[PDB]
């Protein structure tokens, strides 16, 4: 028994369905907010946007690596939360994406 | 024009400029890209010696205008989904070249 992601994630097309939405986020006027906050948010979204190809390649690589590695286990697996939880900060994720 | 950024795989027979020509809608920029895509040399035999000659639109230098007009269009669009400073820097560069 194994856990497999949806087929829309392995070919990495859904990332485009992400980016388009993010692109809409760059069109609205951002009312009830100062100009500087909008400027900073636009800077962040643009920095993440210009690296679209890097994100696509990273996601496809992650999907393939997960499938190939996980196909090498021979004990049943279940999706049940356990007591001890893994700690992971998001700054490392930002570094990986950049 | 604020359209979703293209992910041109490294190795397709098509070129990024060809895809851009097949994608965008505005007139002058598409015309200039189309010119830069298929602009090939012409083989001409003169005095028993084979030579490579540029297209006649390049020697009189008129095509540069067909460049600049397109660049001028680049200074008119609002550059959505981008901060103001990035637009300012790009406009400065295009103005210095113009």
């Amino acid at each position: 028994l194994n856990q497999v992601l949806n087929d829309n994630i392995r070919n990495g097309h859904v990332i485009n369905q992400l980016m388009e939405a993010l692109m809409q986020l760059s069109r609205q006027q951002f009312p009830t907010m100062p100009v500087d906050y909008k400027r900073s948010i636009q800077r962040g979204i643009l920095l993440l946007s210009n690296r679209l190809g890097q994100l696509v390649d990273l996601t496809r690589l992650l999907a393939y690596s997960y499938e190939t590695l996980m196909a090498c286990v021979t004990m049943n697996m279940q999706h049940v939360q356990t007591l001890t939880t893994e700690k992971l900060q998001l700054t490392s994720v930002t570094s990986l994406c950049m | 024009f604020g359209m979703q950024r293209m992910h041109y795989r490294n190795g397709d027979p098509q070129t990024p400029f060809q895809i851009a020509e097949q994608q965008i809608q505005n007139f002058q920029v598409a015309n200039w890209l189309h010119f830069v895509n298929n602009n090939y040399f012409r083989q001409v035999v003169i005095d028993g010696v084979l030579n490579q000659v540029l297209n006649d639109n390049i020697r009189n230098g008129h095509v540069i205008n067909q460049l600049m007009e397109a660049l001028m269009q680049l200074s008119r669009q609002q550059f959505p989904t981008m901060p103001v400073d990035y637009k300012r820097s790009i406009q400065r560069g295009i103005l210095l070249l113009s």
